């Protein structure tokens, strides 16, 4: 029985929650700049319930707000026949053959650049009827191409719409606005942690606690700090490295671990990043923040949106995890050598910032707190406008070509990046 | 207490002559700055009676006896420092970011008064080098 | 007559001022 | 080459004083002569400033360990001869300078504020912001805004802006043109002068607290100044809920002169349902503590009414938002952006 249709309707539908608390609720134009997108499922609102499925779109308006609107499209793949003269009689058969999981299906001869499915699901149950008898191929069934286009990119390509351009949501779909080529603004949160560790050892989040968090807000500066280790509360300071990078810091002095974390969750639902970005924070920050969350009883998916996906990378529907490192390894063309935060500050930003032995973080966060948030802020600082000065024109502006979210193209690997391409151009 | 800036003169004397074209200021004044102490004899008088025509190193100048203790060579930015008929520096006139203005502090009327500005200076910071 | 050289050169961290550092 | 001489003394009355463009400008002024001050309080402790008409500049001494020789051009007595064995290195020496002092420290300056000195006979307003570190118009300003005279008592400069008041309407007075001399005449003008206390330089003085300069009129300086008084008679003992207390409030007031009300005026000096009197200078001047006895006085704030209330207190310079957000948290509505903390 199909007891998973209800359970991905269920995630859907937590999903959708998500989406409107932070502000983008789903606009259904009557009978926007475009910044992530995502398959979904849906339940009928335009005696068996099991979904739609679809792809939500999330838009930012010229007013300053935001909304999500959503895109309803057939799964399809097709099957190649070896003896055209035949075909009628493949299509007797897999109609009988595939009649559980078929949606409709079309014959087609001579084109020039068919069977469709109500949902991923029943698509990949049609694969799995399908692989055995191709395997064995070693009935006329001749195999399915080499390409396998992931649902979300399937709409992306057959609707001619891509992050960074600006459409209007109408009955008809989205009209892109040739118009308008300025990228307009998203709210960017860049942030960095400082936690424990034993000496000589690495943190470990099963018995290390965060002991500050520093992030930059659309070019403000804010620290947190837990009192439980830092040893007096920090008081509000400028760190402004050039003119380019100004940076006054705000300070939160709190009690201790949790109320750190609440304010930075609270404080994240204020603002509503639609970018959040991190230096290898899907290694270490993520999965630190995370396993301190739980250890305090809070949920962080029900509380931001952001939960591991299979790769056990840390993903959010409304908000694109953008790890500096990422884009340092594949695209920055620098040397392992120079592929440390220091190095990459000194080769991007062009200016040397706060060195602190790692050995000696733990001690000053009693003995000299002040130092120790120099440093935290000074990473903040670095990563923040390393992220807006050359990864965020780089990663939306590739978004403006590739039918990929931010993440995606940000993490891919450039030969799944051209292949995509290459199957965008046909 | 409290006393103004007399600056009648230092302006007078700028609007009557004309602009400044070396390192030299316009009245006729100038800075050196040496990257150590001035070693010059306690007792000018003394020696300014054993001075030979040949070495020149006394004069007498409005009553007080001034001591001919070197030579200032400037080419461009490059500078080179004579002391004594035994020492030669190596240095540079630089511009000081922020200038500097001299005041007389007469302590008899407590009245201070502008007696020139800097306008660059020539320092030397290399060791002195035999000549 | 000579110059005693300084290897190097050095400016102290800026002080504040009372009445008596003008008038001594 | 320039041949170079030292005098066997230096004179320790020059000294070297750092020169930014704008008082570079202000002394290359041909105009206007004396317009630059070396002020302070006294004559072995206070700081040194350096005041023209509107601005402040404080000085602050550097020593350095470079001989730093000022030189000057002269014209020989007699001629300077020598020989020079020196054959390669050296031209004719065509012009001599001397040594005349000896500097081993530069004086700086960087823009600064002041205060007035409120310790003692002085006389004179000119003696005061002389023993005073501050400018003229900071120190001007100033003492019209403590109602200085001497300095008044707080009821004795409400008295007397009640009396005057009472008698700039009894005459009609023009409320667009008024002068010392026109104000003094109405004040005392049928009592004697041995019980009149309110002489010209008093009526100078309420004048400049509740006006500048004719004075023109401040209205709301005047009026909202007049309320606060009423707050700290009425509700510095007693809370009391808005509208009653809004009533008995209103019910005070000075003479004929008319005053309107608003949400603005009615802020910054109380607090909340209910309304009771506050004082800025009596908070703890800690921000954090500061921010936490605001909380625990009302469980909720409105912002019109605690922005006036904490836009002294930080001295960061940063933006209000900013400041909001920090100490504490937001919690808006549709009217108001309003603030609570847990």
């Amino acid at each position: 029985n199909y007891a998973l249709s209800a359970q991905q309707l269920l995630n859907a539908s937590k999903i959708d929650d998500i989406d409107s608390m932070m502000g983008f609720e789903r606009y259904v134009p009557p009978q926007g700049w475009l910044t992530n997108m995502h398959a979904t499922l849906v339940s009928q609102e335009t005696t068996t319930n099991q979904g739609i499925s679809g792809v939500d779109f999330y838009f930012l308006d010229e007013e300053g707000g935001s909304f999500k609107s959503t895109v309803v499209y057939d799964p399809y793949f097709f099957i190649a026949c070896n003896d055209e003269s035949r075909v009628n009689d493949v299509e007797e058969l897999v109609k009988k053959y595939l009649e559980s999981c078929l949606k409709s299906l079309q014959i087609i001869r001579k084109e020039d650049l068919k069977l469709s499915f109500v949902n991923s699901n029943q698509l990949f149950e049609a694969r799995k009827l399908l692989r055995p008898i191709l395997q064995d191929n070693a009935h006329l069934i001749e195999d399915i191409r080499e390409y396998d286009v992931p649902y979300h990119v399937r709409v992306s390509i057959d609707k001619d719409i891509r992050v960074g351009k600006w459409y209007k949501v109408t009955q008809q779909g989205f009209i892109e606005d040739t118009r308008k080529i300025a990228f307009a603004d998203p709210v960017v949160m860049a942030f960095a942690i400082a936690t424990t560790k034993p000496p000589l050892k690495f943190p470990d989040s099963a018995v290390d606690q965060i002991m500050m968090i520093s992030y930059m807000i659309d070019g403000e500066g804010f620290l947190i700090t837990n009192r439980e280790i830092i040893s007096e509360d920090i008081e509000d300071f400028e760190y402004t490295p050039k003119p380019e990078y100004p940076g006054f810091f705000t300070i939160f002095n709190e009690n201790d671990e949790v109320a750190l974390l609440q304010r930075f969750f609270e404080h994240i639902r204020d603002v509503r990043p639609t970018v959040i970005s991190t230096f290898n924070g899907d290694f270490f920050d993520w999965p630190f923040i995370h396993n301190r969350s739980k250890i305090h009883g809070l949920d962080m998916f029900d509380e931001i949106g952001f939960a591991p996906d299979a790769e056990g990378e840390y993903k959010s529907s409304y908000c694109s995890h953008m790890d500096c490192f990422r884009w340092v390894k594949r695209d920055s063309y620098l040397p392992q050598g120079s592929q440390g935060l220091k190095a990459v500050t000194q080769s991007k930003l062009g200016y040397n910032p706060i060195e602190l032995d790692p050995e000696l973080m733990t001690p000053y966060a009693f003995e000299k707190p002040q130092h120790l948030s120099e440093y935290s802020v000074s990473d903040a600082v670095a990563t923040y406008y390393l992220y807006m000065k050359y990864v965020h024109p780089f990663i939306f502006s590739l978004c403006t070509i590739i039918p990929l979210n931010p993440d995606e193209t940000l993490r891919k690997g450039t030969g799944t990046l051209c292949e995509m391409l290459l199957m965008v151009q046909a | 207490p409290s006393v103004d800036i007399d600056a009648s003169q230092w302006q007078k004397l700028t609007q009557s002559r004309e602009k400044q074209t070396t390192v030299i200021t316009p009245l006729g004044m100038m800075m050196l700055e040496i990257q150590g102490e001035l070693e010059l004899p306690k007792d000018f008088a003394s020696l300014a009676r054993r001075d030979s025509p040949n070495e020149g190193r006394f004069s007498e100048q409005d009553g007080e006896t001034l001591i001919r203790f070197g030579s200032l060579q400037i080419d461009g930015e490059r500078a080179t420092l004579f002391v004594g008929k035994k020492q030669r520096l190596l240095g540079k006139v630089t511009k000081l970011d922020v200038p500097m203005g001299i005041m007389h502090f007469n302590s008899k009327d407590n009245k201070v008064e502008l007696v020139d500005v800097m306008k660059y200076k020539v320092i030397f910071k290399d060791r002195p080098l035999p000549i | 007559i000579w110059v005693k050289y300084n290897e190097g050169f050095s400016n102290a961290v800026r002080k504040n001022v009372t009445w008596n550092n003008l008038w001594e | 080459s320039i041949n170079l001489h030292s005098a066997p003394e230096y004179d320790p009355s020059y000294k070297l004083i750092q020169l930014t463009p704008e008082l570079l400008d202000i002394i290359q002024d041909p105009v206007q002569n004396h317009q630059l001050r070396f002020k302070s309080l006294d004559k072995d402790k206070s700081e040194v400033v350096l005041c023209s008409h509107d601005k402040t500049w404080v000085l602050k001494q550097r020593k350095h360990s470079n001989t730093v020789l000022l030189m000057r051009e002269f014209v020989p007595e007699q001629p300077i001869t020598f020989d020079e064995t020196l054959l390669f290195g050296l031209s004719k020496p065509y012009m001599d300078v001397v040594g005349f002092a000896k500097t081993e420290s530069e004086f700086e300056t960087r823009e600064t504020h002041g205060e007035l000195n409120l310790n003692s006979v002085i006389g004179t307003l000119e003696e005061l912001l002389e023993n005073s570190p501050c400018s003229a118009l900071e120190g001007i300003s100033k003492w019209h805004k403590i109602g200085g005279s001497c300095i008044l008592s707080q009821d004795f400069l409400f008295k007397a802006l009640h009396v005057l008041l009472m008698s700039a309407m009894a005459e009609s007075l023009d409320l667009q043109h008024l002068n010392v001399e026109d104000t003094h005449h109405a004040v005392g003008k049928d009592i004697e002068d041995e019980f009149n206390p309110y002489t010209r330089e008093i009526i100078e003085t309420v004048l400049n607290k509740f006006a500048v300069q004719t004075w023109r009129l401040r209205i709301p300086f005047i009026a909202q100044w007049y309320g606060i008084q009423a707050l700290r008679k009425y509700v510095s003992g007693i809370s009391m809920p808005i509208d009653e207390f809004l009533i008995k409030w209103k019910s005070l007031f000075p003479p004929f002169f008319p005053c309107d009300i608003d949400i603005d005026m009615l802020r910054g000096y109380h607090f909340k349902k209910t309304v009771q009197y506050i004082a800025k200078s009596t908070l703890p001047m800690d921000p954090k503590e500061r921010f936490k006895v605001l909380f625990r006085l009302q469980s909720q704030w409105d912002l019109e009414d605690i922005k006036p209330l904490i836009e002294e207190l930080n001295s960061r310079g940063m933006k209000i938002d900013s400041f909001i957000m920090k100490y504490a948290r937001r919690k808006r509505l549709g009217k108001k952006t309003v603030v609570t903390s847990r």
